[PDB]
């Protein structure tokens, strides 16, 4: 049951998050009225969020002799900084980075 | 003892958090050298040359052992461990062994 897009299925997986702003009714009618109340004060809001998650690695002992290939940066000059803002502040990643580099055999 | 070895082949590397130990282990010829003798040599001995190129010395009948280069120790995948991962290292600890 691993996931077709990547990654790790779980029968339990992390649990939805839901949030919501309470509402908050503008000033009702003098008179009583069974309908429900259609008028709200407009509102929004804002906050931190944080998580916070630790994982387990599987470290390589390979006997390899020959070294390895590594994901690198290019040294080769160029107007931006790979994975950085630009000059008018956007931030961008230039590639897909995967996770097969080591090797190991079959 | 003539039938019994007098040590094992030791060759491979342990990375132990801070530390990272390594274990070489070589097979070695050494020949008699000067017929046993110890010369005089110099550019006299050698031909001649320029100032320079000058020097006095003496050749023994003895060799030595140097392992003095980091290809001595470090595997090219060890070495890329090393730089890829650490500001810095240096030597702490050595052992010697001549055997068999």
């Amino acid at each position: 049951p691993s996931p077709l897009m990547g990654g790790f299925g779980m029968k339990h997986p992390p649990p939805q998050i839901l949030i919501k702003n309470t509402p908050v009714p503008a000033d009702p009618p003098t008179a009583f009225n069974k309908d429900k109340l259609n008028s709200f004060i407009t509102q929004y809001s804002t906050g931190q969020v944080s998580v916070e998650i630790e994982w387990e690695l599987q470290k390589e002992n390979s006997k390899r002799w020959n070294p390895e290939i590594q994901y690198t940066s290019n040294y080769y000059k160029s107007n931006n900084v790979e994975f950085a803002v630009n000059t008018e502040g956007v931030y961008s990643e230039p590639r897909p980075i995967g996770t097969r580099y080591l090797t190991r055999n079959l | 003892g003539v039938g019994s070895s007098s040590g094992n082949w030791h060759c491979d590397s342990q990375w132990l958090g801070d530390r990272v130990i390594t274990t070489s282990t070589r097979t070695w010829a050494l020949p008699t050298y000067n017929n046993h003798l110890y010369k005089q040599i110099s550019n006299s001995t050698s031909g001649g040359s320029s100032n320079d190129n000058a020097y006095f010395g003496y050749s023994t009948p003895w060799g030595y052992f140097d392992f003095n280069r980091f290809h001595c120790h470090f595997s090219p995948r060890d070495w890329q461990r090393l730089i890829n991962n650490n500001w810095g290292f240096r030597p702490k600890r050595l052992n010697f062994k001549l055997f068999n």
